[PDB]
């Protein structure tokens, strides 16, 4: 929808700040193992701009569209790395540790419609996040 | 029999409507620890916390007994507003009653009210006088109390469970008090726990619906259509129910006050973080 | 007004019965002193044993008790009909109360007639 959204739950009761960069072939991501890749430690690191919202606890990080992907998620509670295959995405939090973190599935609902009111009732109508 | 349709709506916790059905969604508990998970809270004065309920004994002879509930109390009963209507209910278990002949069972309650000079209840519910004949049962027990006026500052507040033995001879009883609850409003509406314990699961899972019948809504599961909820509606915060479909009708409001509505995703005990909120103003009438 | 009317009338008793003008679910009467209440169905103008019980007993108050029966099933039932009747141990002269069976989902008479008898302490 409004982009690719990875939440970060975590033990602030404030709103930490998160870093978003991407890189390949980082040690221990090369597809024919150890030092296989064409560029050891890693290649370009991008950083990746993201658009960050809060509630307590948890962090909800928009990256564009394009940046999806799929893959596993470690969690080191400094960081947090999703990992598909040979792609990292990593995530760093200032100032709170990661408790959780993982691609939004559950999604919130969106144009929410007052119709129908009158003085004892009104009807609520959405559409699927 | 006339043109007039309307909208009945239920909810339970198994796909056939059965398990946990009701016909008013369930409202937050203002209590402590109703689920007896340890000895604290609401159960902090009880002699033990077994299975799902607290089990205690009381013991005089000429003598008031009672036991500390007030740390199972959310928030001090001077927070209520005179008038306000709040529902207890409570299931609870005699499995020894020793009150002889001349022994006398009186102030039999579990009790919010104020204390010197006053003594006048804020929020009460009367405890079976004789449950003799009625031992190793549950008793579901239900009483909604109005909030009385204020009274001096100086006038202070104590929640007690408290029970009297009169009479010549000792009298005793144990009892099992299991989900005590204590909700705003003048319905007794399913077990719930209070608002800092309560998590996704402890909710509804499935709406029932019917139509154009009487205004009255049926209390036979089966009368609904049942399906899984895939939403929630919170109504200034509170949920409210939820449904199926990607619209949900929000009743009895009242007349010329502000709302605000926010709706989250249910994907079985995973849900969403809640929508933006949205606001409106229900009509005033002529 | 039938709270004094009822207690002057089985003032000099030790039993009381009551049952429902309409033959239904639901008594309501004012003790007429501190009893013992024992309720029984009926079906048909004939008594019956086991099914679903949920009895629920009321009081102006606003008071009111929900018993909700489960048989004894836990031998070596499957001889045991229960309930035959339920008993209430402590009502109290001059409070009105009103008993009632509250309707089963899946099983037993769905509207069947109550009666209440009441055995003076
Ligand atoms: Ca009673």
């Amino acid at each position: 929808p409004s982009g690719f959204n990875v939440v970060i739950e975590h033990d602030s009761e404030y709103q930490p700040d998160v870093k978003v960069t991407y890189y390949k072939n980082s040690i221990g991501t090369e597809a024919n193992g150890f030092d296989t890749g064409p560029v050891f430690g890693g290649e370009r690191i991008y950083n990746l701009a993201s658009s960050l919202s809060y509630i307590r606890n948890k962090i909800n990080v928009e990256l564009p569209s394009v940046y999806a992907m799929a893959g596993e998620v470690v969690n080191n509670g400094n960081e947090l790395l999703l990992i598909n295959g040979t792609e990292i995405m990593r995530f760093v939090i200032e100032g709170a540790t990661i408790t959780k973190g993982y691609v939004e599935k559950v999604k919130p609902p969106t144009n929410l419609i007052v119709s129908d009111v009158t003085s004892t009732s009104a009807k609520i109508s959405w559409e699927n996040g | 029999m006339a043109d007039k349709n309307y909208l009945h709506t239920a909810y339970a916790n198994s796909a056939d409507g059965t398990d946990g059905f009701t016909t008013v969604y369930p409202n937050l508990n203002l209590l402590v620890n109703s689920s007896a998970k340890n000895k604290e809270g609401f159960f902090k004065n009880f002699d033990k916390v077994e299975n799902g309920y607290g089990e205690v004994t009381m013991k005089g002879t000429n003598a008031w007994v009672n036991k500390d509930l007030g740390e199972g109390f959310s928030i001090q009963p001077i927070n209520y507003k005179p008038g306000d209507k709040y529902t207890m209910s409570v299931d609870v278990m005699f499995t020894s009653w020793n009150v002889p002949a001349g022994t006398t069972i009186s102030a039999f309650w579990m009790r919010q009210r104020y204390t010197e000079n006053s003594w006048k209840e804020i929020c009460t519910i009367d405890l079976p006088k004789d449950p003799s004949k009625m031992l190793n049962q549950w008793i579901r027990i239900t009483q909604t109390s109005t909030i009385p006026p204020y009274e001096d500052p100086s006038v202070g507040t104590q929640a007690i469970l408290n029970v009297g033995f009169f009479g010549q001879q000792e009298g005793s009883f144990t009892i099992r008090v299991r989900n005590p609850k204590q909700e705003l409003g003048s319905i007794a509406t399913p077990y719930m726990p209070s608002a800092s314990e309560v998590t996704t699961a402890d909710w509804p899972k499935f709406v029932g619906t019917y139509v154009d019948t009487n205004p009255v809504s049926s209390t036979v599961s089966s009368k609904y259509d049942w399906d899984e909820m895939k939403y929630r509606v919170y109504l200034d915060g509170t949920p409210v129910g939820g449904s199926k479909l990607l619209s949900f009708d929000l009743e009895n409001l009242k007349a010329g006050t502000s709302y605000n509505v926010q709706v989250s995703q249910i994907n079985g005990n995973v849900e969403s973080d809640k929508s933006e909120s949205v606001a409106f103003k229900t009509t005033l009438p002529k | 007004v039938d709270g004094d009317f009822t207690m002057k009338k089985f003032a000099d008793s030790y039993v009381a019965f009551f049952a429902n003008k309409g033959s239904g679910n639901t008594v309501t009467f004012t003790a007429p002193w501190d009893c013992t209440a024992e309720v029984e169905l009926f079906y048909h103008g004939w008594g019956y044993s086991g099914g679903e019980w949920e009895i629920g007993i009321t009081t102006p108050s606003g008071l009111t008790q929900i018993y909700e029966a489960t048989g004894y099933t836990n031998g070596h039932n499957q001889a045991i009909s229960m309930p035959t009747k339920a008993i209430y141990s402590g009502l109290k002269k001059g409070l009105q109360y009103t008993f009632d069976i509250r309707d089963a989902n899946g099983r037993g008479p769905k509207h069947p007639m109550m009666i209440v008898k009441l055995y003076r302490n």
